[PDB]
């Protein structure tokens, strides 16, 4: 039956946008979590190397080395997280192409249903009139 | 003080998806202001 | 507009093109309302 | 297509093609709709 079908897919349309809406906020705390990690952490990068300048303000060659090692060790990590970034970006725009398309579909899927019952709907009527003009009085009453 | 830190963190996410959810396409809507702008300062240049 | 023509007399640009943006606004919401009174007069002749 | 009139006024190309499509898709719409109201016509004074 028709009617049932027509509003049934509208509604599964209504599911998925919310859906994908979900999946795009989503996104956004992947940015936001990396740009908090990846903030900080170059800070730490020169954290410790302020404390390798310590070492040669005086004292340990042992300790400014090491304090590269921490401040290699962040930057290394600082680029694997630019790269995460670089696949939360695309991942993001991704979304929201097909985020846009999508309501552009379902909109005109729903709209174009709708116009489509109506017309369809009035044409039957239409039809109807001819049918029920059809039922003409040429009947049985001559008959009685 | 972390474990609360870990939630403020999460309100940073949250801020991610603030940031994630922000863009619209409804950002054309400040041209008119834009141009209306520069209206009262073609008024301002009728005023001198 | 008075109170654009005060920001005139001296001072804020700023008020004065706000200020605009108030007349603007009042301006739009005459209009409406002469649209509106054209549906009263033809449904009152309408009526009559 | 006023909206596009915002973007030829000064910026965006994208908005005001954008916004031809949205002329477009109205336009298109509109004969549907013209193509419709033949068929009522016609029915209306069938019935007639």
């Amino acid at each position: 039956d028709p009617e049932k079908v027509l509003e049934q897919a509208v509604i599964d349309m209504q599911e998925d946008l919310v859906q994908l809406r979900q999946a795009v906020a989503r996104t956004i705390a992947e940015e936001k979590r990396t740009e908090q990690r990846l903030n900080q952490d170059t800070q730490e990068a020169k954290k410790w190397e302020d404390r390798a300048k310590l070492a040669l303000t005086n004292g340990e060659e042992n300790l400014a080395r090491e304090a590269l090692a921490r401040k290699k060790s962040l930057t290394d990590t600082a680029a694997a997280y630019q790269t995460q970034l670089a696949q939360q970006r695309t991942m993001s725009e991704n979304l929201r192409r097909n985020l846009a398309a999508l309501e552009a579909k379902i909109s005109e899927a729903k709209t174009k249903k709708n116009m489509l019952q109506a017309r369809a709907k009035a044409a039957k009527a239409n039809a109807e009139l001819q049918q029920t003009l059809g039922g003409l009085g040429t009947s049985s009453a001559t008959s009685a | 003080f972390e474990r609360m830190e870990n939630k403020v963190l999460d309100m940073e996410a949250t801020s991610q998806a603030a940031g994630e959810l922000a863009g619209f396409g409804i950002e054309n809507q400040f041209a008119q202001l834009e141009a209306s702008s520069g209206v009262e300062d073609e008024l301002a240049a009728l005023k001198a």
